[PDB]
This record gives C-alpha cells, structure tokens and sequence, in this order.
C-alpha cells in the first residue's frame, strides 16, 4: 500500500502521535481513517516503543465496540495507520455539548464498554485509561474504545487521568485488570452527572475523595444507575463488580437499547 | 451529500476486512 492508493478526502483532526484524515481506499471505495506519523517525529519525541505497543495491541483485537486498525503502510518519511472510521467522532464533544447523558444513552454506552472491555480483559489487555476523551462513536452512535495509550498484555505502572484513578494506584499499591472495573463505574457517572464523582479544587482533595470513596449523588439519579455505580466503585478490587455482573445488571437491561453493528 | 450516502451504505453492507487489508 501507498497513500497514491488512497484519495484523501478532508482532515479528521489531531490525533496522538499525528494527523488524522477521512480517506477512501481507491480501489474498493471503502472509507476510512489515515493517521499518518512522521517517523523523525516519533524518534524525537522517544515514543516508537509506546506507538509500537499500542499498534500491537490494537491490531489483534476484533469487537465492535473497539476501534478497528485494519493494517498500516510505510514509506520514506510517514507511518500510515489505516483505521476505522468512526462517523460521529468524539464521545466527549456529545457529552460537553448535552451536558449529561439521559439513561438510555449511558446504559447503552455502558453494555458496550463491559462487552469490549470483557474481550479485552480475556485476552489479558487491561486498558487502564477508560475516560470520555479515549472513545469515539460509530455510524448509529455505538461506543468505540479509540485510545490505547496506556494499555498493557499483562503491575505498579501509576497510569491514567487523575478524576479516573483507582484507590490502589494512588495508593501505590499493585494493581491488576480490577482497574478498569473502577474506572468503567467513574465514567458511567460522568455520562449520567457531566462531571466525575471525585471532581475537587485541588489533586489532594481528588486523592481523598477517591481513597475514601467519598461518592455524593445528585438526586435526579435514579436507584438503578446509582445501585451499578456504587457496585463498580468499591475500595476493594476482588469486591468490583465483575464486567459480565455490568452486562447484566437491571438497570442496563432495561435502558441500554444497543444494537450490533451488520457483520460481512 | 454523496459522502453520507457512502458512509451508511458502508455500515449496513459491509466488507470483508481481514481479506481486503488484513
Ligand atoms: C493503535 C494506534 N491507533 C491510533 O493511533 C488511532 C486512531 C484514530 C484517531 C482518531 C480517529 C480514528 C482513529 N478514526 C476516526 O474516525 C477518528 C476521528 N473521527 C472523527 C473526527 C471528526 C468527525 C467530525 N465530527 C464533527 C462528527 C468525525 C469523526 C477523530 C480524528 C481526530 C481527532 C478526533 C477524532
């Protein structure tokens, strides 16, 4: 594959490591994403082994709810990763832009994201940085994993995003796949509430609130979402509610109204 | 537009992947 092979159509935005663009694959009109990375850049910035993990774990993994990397060409000077393309782009934008999910949309989100991350979780993958800002959406809004920055094939690695950490990671304590139990229970109420639970001034007060699991619903949560919440959000990771016990929780089979994409 | 048409044709019939790239 060349990019002579492609038909660049418009800039999709910034992406980590590079440029992302919309593009169609001249020969069979299929449309995708192309991220092209420089190669002096990724030597610059001393990143080739972190793009080269995220490529590894990426390019095996086959669920619809995580963003598919088809293959990936070279030439002289650019790395070009060809990626599904992910028609409602940002998760996060939606969220900013609603202030906060309605039921229906967050349980569908979350069946998802248990289904994906249980997938991963099998194959020993921990993701470790579940948040609104690594996900994009697909043609008829389902949830797609798009960063796997800090993921691992599995630890005391201190990773992820501050209002996401698990107690055991601030803690410095080891850690195991339990994380993304932890995190996947912190962004379902970021998707019902518009703000993280442990939200504070300053980092000490977040480590606080997170360590003492100092969890205040607001009153507009009805008992179902806040009875799956408070299952994921515990101190103890073997006491997390296990990603098969989010699938079939109440409450996300009476408001997730998912639908598989068509398979070939 | 033509682009929109094309990308919902693409989710409701899609291609073999992993024998078109992979
Ligand atoms: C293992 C290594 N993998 C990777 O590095 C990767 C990746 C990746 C990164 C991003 C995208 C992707 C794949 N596919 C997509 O469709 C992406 C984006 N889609 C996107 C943007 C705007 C609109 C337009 N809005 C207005 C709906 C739609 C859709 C997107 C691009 C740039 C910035 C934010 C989002």
């Amino acid at each position: 594959f060349t990019i002579d092979d492609f038909d660049i159509v418009r800039p999709l935005g910034k992406g980590k490591f590079g440029n992302v663009y919309l593009a169609r694959e001249k020969q069979n009109k299929f449309i995708m994403a192309l991220k092209v990375l420089f190669k002096s850049q990724l030597e610059k910035e001393g990143v080739e082994h972190q793009l080269r993990r995220e490529i590894e774990i990426q390019s095996h993994l086959r669920h619809p709810n995580i963003l598919r990397m088809y293959n990936y060409f070279h030439d002289r000077k650019r790395i070009y990763l060809m990626l599904e393309f992910a028609p409602r782009g940002e998760l996060y934008k939606e969220l900013q832009k609603h202030g906060r999910f309605d039921e229906q949309r967050s349980a569908t989100f979350m069946e998802e994201l248990a289904d994906a991350l249980h997938y991963c979780h099998e194959r020993k993958v921990i993701h470790r940085d579940i948040k609104p800002e690594n996900l994009l959406m697909g043609y008829k809004g389902e949830l797609k994993i798009a960063d796997f920055g800090w993921s691992v094939h599995a630890r005391r690695t201190m990773c992820g995003t501050l209002d996401y950490l698990p107690p055991e990671m601030i803690e410095g304590k080891t850690h195991d796949e339990k994380v993304d139990l932890w995190c996947a229970g912190v962004l379902c109420y970021e998707f019902l509430v518009g703000m993280p639970p442990f939200d504070s001034p300053s980092h000490t007060e977040t480590h606080r609130r997170i360590v003492n699991v100092d969890l205040k619903f607001p009153p507009f949560l009805s008992d179902g979402s806040k009875d799956l919440i408070s299952k994921l959000l515990r101190y103890h990771p073997p006491q997390r509610l296990p990603l098969k016990g989010v699938m079939e929780h109440p409450w996300v089979k009476a408001n997730s109204r998912r639908v598989l994409p068509p398979v070939y | 537009n033509l682009l929109t048409q094309a990308i919902r044709q693409q989710y409701y019939k899609p291609i073999d992947v992993d024998r078109m790239y992979g």
